[PDB]
RNA sequence: CAUUGGUGAGCAGCGAAGGAUUUGGUGGAUUACUAGCUAAUAGCAAUCUAUUUCAAAGAAUUCAAACUUGGGGGAAUGCCUUGUUGA
């Protein structure tokens, strides 16, 4: 989500941003196009019940304590 | 009528049925060797298809008093104040000046 | 002169030097072809991106370039070359040491015109062949004849017929035959352009003084002298949508457009191109569609556009101004200062001797933009100095930036000339700050500096 | 080898105006359904786009933005009322773009078309399944298994 | 890509439904130009309807 | 872009086309004469029996109408529609019914004409299809109820914006808002256009041409502070009274001559621009009461520039003109006209081409400055090749009798002048 | 007296042939630029038709599928499943 301070104005609309339309429906499958997602599952415990895109967040951070490294815990992983 | 005639575009006899841009130029259907007078005849009206032909090409040809006399001084000229002349008058309701 | 270390990529900012560029239909769109010293590069015509350079640099100057559907064809020093995507495709060689000055591509006769009046002709060897590559025969324009060959043109509708113009008369070679066929009587003045027209056996020329003079070739005789006052006339174009529009280009930074119908003026652009570097030296219209593109010495490629008219009814006669569209540009001058503005290698800052400052894209080409020198308005509530008829900074001699705290005020300290106060700009705004330094001892500024966290700017007297 | 730039210079005024081209860049491909009577057409974006146009003036009856995926839309009975098809269910409007019903079959409804003298709205989509609807009385009149 | 195409049943064109919106091509010969005002009225008013 | 701006200009090319019957009781009401309920509820030869009552009428005023009646107003030009008919002949339409108001623009202070446009109104949908002509055949009325009444039939073109709050009004459009609304750059071309085919069809009066020059002469004054803007509205006035001075009519070439006047006095021309103002006024100048006004505008447009070489000789062609379209007789009487305007720089720029080229009628400028009062530097000019006509022509008394009187009156000048060209005791012996 | 409230009259100072607001329309960016169309190893772009038809290839859930149902209670007429007459 919050990759990005300056958004592109070629996705707003007239209504609605352009990527936060759900496009779940023209997929050619089942299973994906199946939408089981609660309304407020922020930060929940399954990523179908988002309905919208995994925010970025740094949460955990530590020194290591050998070679002059930082591992931090992020969305993208560690 | 013509200024020029080329001796060399009587004896030539072009294809046409061999190349889609000129295929639109038949007028029959069984006819492929059109010599190059019939050729640049046809030519020359599907260039007048594509391009249209404007009107001031056909109506104007530039070949005691006059009336015309406004009219030709405005073509000619482009700048209308009588600025070039240094009048030794200075010009009223504007001035001109530069700080320093 | 050969490195170890580092290896060219490519010239960033520039768009055209000033030879008459070339512009191709491709199916629906166009491309406008232009050349830059010793490369040449391809500029889409709806977005004015950037689309292809040449992969490799010709040895000198590109001196004319013309382009068919696919197959853009360059005249560098004594070869003509045919490329295609950038790629060079095929090199047709010129057996003679002169230099090849026009080049004109109609038909599979190649048309390739050095300066010392030789026409050469290539032919195609198969008749379904994509370019010219054989050498069909060398035509020769003699000093009885006429003067220098100003121009080469195809006129429509003619068999294997090659228009020449030169400095006092209009000449017409059956290539095929290598055959004069027909020659203009003598124009007194200088004859500086030529361009085809829509309708037939129509060539536009235009002289040193101020004069189009718009040939019938069928005839042999002129049809409309246009008049414009002590103008050296350098582009001539016709608008192909059916409204008869002349436009016509001063090297004096004018574009003057002529409704033929009404045998009246339209417009007279003012200062679309600099004085010292050529003016517009070439302008054309889109085939069919109200847009021009005009190109000259200072750097530039503009685009204009006849909106359609507000009456209802008339039309015609009520045509509206020309109005400015898509542009691409760069310095007119070579660049004094460079910077870099980011560390992921994507925005340079370049201040050149035009007065300037670009933040040009290594990226892509079309992000460049023109930093705006614009005052902001003084917080005291006084008014600000300077003049009231606006000139730019002066020119930038020493530079200084910090990305660390961007966006949130002024991130860039630039040091002009002869100026004893250095100026802010703003990087995520692209816009001159509003604060100045002074010296505060009377003093010229020689050199500026960030800190790294980007609070403290240092000033040198 | 006639085409439709010479087409409207020979045809006469009425139908030439009548010879609608739009321009809707920011959506998918539009699915059209007229009115059994043409006076009134129907757009269905396949991203989020569905105005019930009045079409022979220039009026607009109803714009909506709706953020599924539209299918099929349809008039079912006359001007005023149509339905359309979204990523699950099948909604049902009004002349000012209102919602009437969320029908609770039609589960999915890829194509959507209506019969008009039972007032019968039929609907079948990635389902094998085609439903019948009686859009007068609201009465599901068939469930066929196909 | 065209995604549907429909007839205006009384008038004399098709409308194609493409991606970037709506086109009408015009034809001479596919509506019908005798309709029936019993069943279906291209010029109905609000009480009539 | 959106969806409902393309939608308004399908509905602006489609507001002409009958629908519904609401569309048509909102199009049939648009009515010159009669009332909103009575223009619903009226058929189409009921308006066309009074239609061809009303156009009978006006073949009595004047024949030309005679044409009309067996081409717009044919009881065939009834079921006919615009709406039904295709491009290659509704440009006929539209300038078929150009021709007619150009031929019915005098003719609206009569109710004839009110009931003969009404009917082109309804049949013909002119005040929605062309609305420009038909606004521009009746702007000079904008004081009469039948602009008000216009105004409230009409939708009003984009150029047209500036009376857009004075549709449905009940106060009329003043002379402040015409003004504002011939300020417009574009609209200045479009009346231009307007007028070009009004002098081409042969058919301008009094009433239109008072009320363009009373618009001319306002929108060089309101633009007299922008420089820039009177170098952009140069071409177009002037262009208009290069039309207008060719127009053979007694009234057009008096309303020229206004232009002309004010538009140097508040703008001064270059030398050569001007002279060509001389050539295009002096060429077709026949009628007697525009003569007048002719002698006065080319006495004004001489004195509006300055600079050196303003009053120089004139070219010969310029100057036999002169001689053929005005007598030396003419001139003096009119300088015996005890207003006497300021002729002060054209004067002494036609006696020094009086010295150059006919070199044998000085009685008149014995005359002639007997009559006028002449300025320092503008005697001295006079002097000077009077003095360069005594070392050439073979010298006659009347040359000793036009230095008499430069004796007798300023003779320092003449002295002065002498001393920079000769001797002054060198006179006597070469007159 | 404070006004950390509004409305107006001025001054000091700022001050290069005007300066403040406020707003419509358009253009360029807002991810890193290999060109348009088509039936595409090529053609067109002023067209694919009096060259675009034949041939070749091509058929399992042997006669397969709502993985998409708010909950409670039923289900007469429906529908589904399993047993009951005749080709």
């Amino acid at each position: 989500n919050g990759t990005l301070e300056f958004l592109n104005s070629k996705k707003m609309t007239e209504a609605g941003s352009l990527d936060l339309i759900d496009d779940a429906g023209e997929n050619s499958d089942l299973e994906d196009r199946i939408d089981n997602s609660l309304p407020g599952s922020q930060r929940g415990g399954d990523l179908s019940t988002r309905k919208m895109r995994p925010e970025v967040r740094v949460t955990s951070v530590q020194f290591s304590p050998t070679a002059n490294a930082f591992a931090a815990a992020s969305t993208e992983g560690l | 009528e013509a200024a020029w005639i080329d001796s060399d575009d009587e004896k030539i006899k072009v294809p046409i049925l061999v190349t889609n841009k000129t295929k639109k130029l038949r007028t029959s259907y069984n006819e492929s060797k059109i010599n190059g007078v019939h050729y640049i005849n046809r030519l020359r009206s599907q260039f007048e298809k594509i391009y249209p032909r404007p009107k001031w090409v056909d109506d104007e040809s530039d070949s005691n008093g006059d009336i015309n006399a406004l009219t030709k001084i405005l073509s000619t000229t482009y700048n209308y104040k009588d600025t070039l002349s240094n009048s030794k008058l200075l010009p009223p309701k504007k001035l001109d000046i530069v700080r320093l | 002169k050969n490195s170890k270390i580092f290896s060219p990529f490519r010239i960033i900012g520039n768009v055209s030097n000033g030879v008459p560029f070339a512009t191709g239909t491709l199916g629906s769109t166009f491309y406008i072809v232009t050349c830059v010293g010793k490369t040449f590069q391809i500029y889409d015509a709806n977005t004015l991106h950037l689309l292809f350079v040449s992969e490799k640099e010709t040895p000198s100057s590109i001196v004319a370039l013309s382009a068919h559907f696919h197959y853009v064809y360059a005249a560098y020093e004594n070869k003509v070359g045919i490329y295609k995507r950038g790629i060079e495709e095929h090199l047709l060689e010129l057996e003679t040491d002169a230099n090849v000055e026009h080049l004109c591509i109609f038909g599979d006769y190649l048309c390739a015109s050095t300066d010392d009046n030789s026409i050469f002709i290539y032919k195609k060897s198969d008749p379904q062949d994509k370019y010219p590559s054989e050498f069909y025969t060398k035509l020769t324009v003699t000093e009885i004849q006429g003067g220098e060959i100003v121009s080469l043109q195809h006129l429509a509708t003619y068999l294997n017929k090659l228009t020449v113009v030169t400095k006092s008369n209009v000449l017409l070679f059956n290539v095929r035959t290598g055959k004069l066929v027909f020659t203009s009587n003598e124009f007194p003045d200088q004859i500086t352009t030529a361009e085809p027209a829509p309708v037939l056996d129509i060539i536009a020329l235009g002289t040193v003084t101020g004069e189009v003079i718009m040939f019938n070739m069928r005839k042999g005789k002129r049809i409309r002298t246009i008049k414009i006052p002590q103008s050296r006339i350098s582009s001539l174009s016709f608008r192909t949508d059916g409204s008869s529009h002349l436009s016509v280009g001063t090297s004096s930074g004018d574009l003057i457009f002529y409704d033929l119908d009404r045998r009246s003026r339209i417009h007279v652009l003012k200062n679309i191109h600099r004085e010292s570097y050529g003016g517009v030296t070439q302008a054309t219209f889109l085939n069919g569609q109200p847009i021009i593109v005009t190109s000259g010495g200072d750097n530039s490629l503009k685009e204009y556009v006849f909106d359609p008219s507000l009456s209802q009814g008339s039309g015609d006669v009520v045509v509206q101004p020309p109005r400015y569209l898509r542009s691409r540009g760069g310095h007119s001058q070579p660049p004094s200062y460079i910077a870099f503005a980011d560390s992921q290698s994507h925005f340079m800052l370049s201040a050149s001797k035009d007065r300037s400052l670009w933040s040009f894209s290594l990226r892509k080409d079309a992000q460049s933009q023109e930093m705006s020198q614009r005052l902001h308005k003084k917080q005291d509530g006084g008014r600000v100095g300077g003049s009231t008829i606006k000139s730019k900074f002066p020119e930038i001699v020493a530079l200084a930036i910090e990305n660390a705290r961007i966006g949130e005020w002024e991130n860039i300290i630039t040091a002009h000339k002869d100026e004893k106060f250095a100026r802010t700009w703003d990087m995520r705004n692209k816009r001159v700050g509003r604060w100045t330094f002074d010296t505060t001892d009377d003093g010229f500024v020689k050199s500026v500096a960030m800190s790294q966290c980007g609070n403290f700017g240092f000033i040198g007297s | 080898k006639v085409q439709q730039s010479e087409i409207k210079s020979s045809v006469d005024v009425s139908t030439a105006n009548k010879a609608l081209d739009l321009s809707l860049k920011e959506f998918g491909p539009y699915h059209i359904k007229y009115a059994k009577n043409g006076t009134h057409l129907l757009i269905t974006g396949r991203k989020g786009h569905v105005a019930s146009m009045d079409w022979r003036k220039g009026q607009l009856r109803a714009e909506l933005f709706l953020n599924e995926t539209c299918h099929s839309a349809t008039y079912l009975q006359n001007e005023q009322y149509f339905a359309v098809a979204q990523k699950k269910y099948t909604f049902i409007y009004d002349h000012e773009g209102t919602e009437l019903h969320r029908l609770k079959q039609h589960i999915e409804a890829r194509h959507l078309d209506f019969l008009p003298y039972h007032y019968l709205l039929v609907t079948a989509g990635e389902t094998g399944w085609l439903k019948y609807h009686d859009v007068s009385t609201g009465q599901l009149v068939s469930e066929l298994r196909t | 890509k065209v995604e549907n195409l429909g007839f205006v049943p009384f008038e004399d064109l098709l409308g194609v439904g493409h991606q970037t919106g709506i086109t009408n091509l015009i034809v001479p010969g596919a509506g019908e130009a005798n309709y029936d005002a019993l069943e279906l009225n291209p010029f109905e008013t609000k009480k009539q309807r | 872009s959106s969806l409902s701006d393309q939608l308004a200009q399908v509905a602006s090319n489609n507001a002409t086309v009958a629908l519904d019957r609401k569309r048509r009781q909102k199009l049939h009401s648009a009515s010159l004469i009669y009332n909103s309920k009575t223009a619903a509820t009226q058929d189409y030869d009921f308006i066309f029996e009074n239609a061809s009552k009303a156009l009978e009428e006006l073949s009595q005023i004047e024949p030309k109408f005679a044409i009309f009646s067996r081409t717009l107003f044919s009881e065939s030009s009834i079921s006919l529609d615009r709406n039904v008919q295709t491009k290659e002949e509704i440009k006929d339409l539209d300038n078929a019914i150009n021709a007619y108001l150009l031929l019915a623009s005098s003719k609206w202070y009569l109710a004839p004409t009110l009931h003969a446009t009404e009917w082109l109104v309804r049949r013909f949908q002119i005040h929605v299809k062309n609305t420009e002509m038909l606004l521009l055949s009746t702007l000079n009325y904008y004081q009469t109820p039948v602009f008000k009444r216009i105004l409230s039939i009409i939708k009003l073109p984009p150029l047209f914006n500036c009376l857009s709050n004075f549709v449905r009004s009940e106060k009329p459009p003043t002379a402040l808002t015409m003004i504002k609304l011939f300020n417009d750059m574009d609209f200045l071309k479009l009346y231009t256009s307007y007028l070009d085919q009004c002098i081409k069809h042969n058919a301008t009066y009094t009433n239109q041409l008072l009320f363009t020059t009373c618009c001319f002469i306002n929108v060089v004054a309101f633009n007299s502070n922008n420089d820039e803007k009177l170098n952009q509205l140069v071409p177009i006035l002037l262009e208009i009274s290069a039309k207008l001075l060719a127009s053979k009519s007694k009234d057009c070439q008096i309303a020229a001559h206004t232009i002309l006047v004010v538009f140097a006095t508040a703008l001064p021309l270059k030398k050569t621009i001007i002279l060509a103002a001389m050539e295009t006024i002096l060429s077709n100048l026949d009628a007697k009461e525009a003569k007048h006004s002719a002698l006065l505008t080319i006495c004004k447009l001489f004195q509006t520039l300055k600079g050196q070489g303003n009053v120089d000789q004139l070219p010969s062609k310029i100057f036999k003109l002169f001689d053929s379209k005005f007598d030396t007789v003419s001139i003096l009487t009119f300088l015996d006209k005890e207003d006497k305007p300021v002729c002060d720089k054209f004067i002494t720029s036609y006696t020094r081409s009086i010295a150059r080229y006919d070199r044998s009628k000085l009685n008149i400028i014995l005359s002639l400055l007997k009559k006028i009062r002449l300025e320092r530097y503008e005697v001295r000019l006079i002097i000077t090749d009077l003095i360069y006509l005594s070392e050439i022509l073979e010298d006659k008394s009347q040359l000793v009798e036009l230095f008499e009187y430069f004796i007798s009156i300023n003779e320092d000048l003449v002295l002065k002048c002498l001393k920079s060209l000769g001797l002054t005791g060198x006179x006597x012996x070469x007159x």
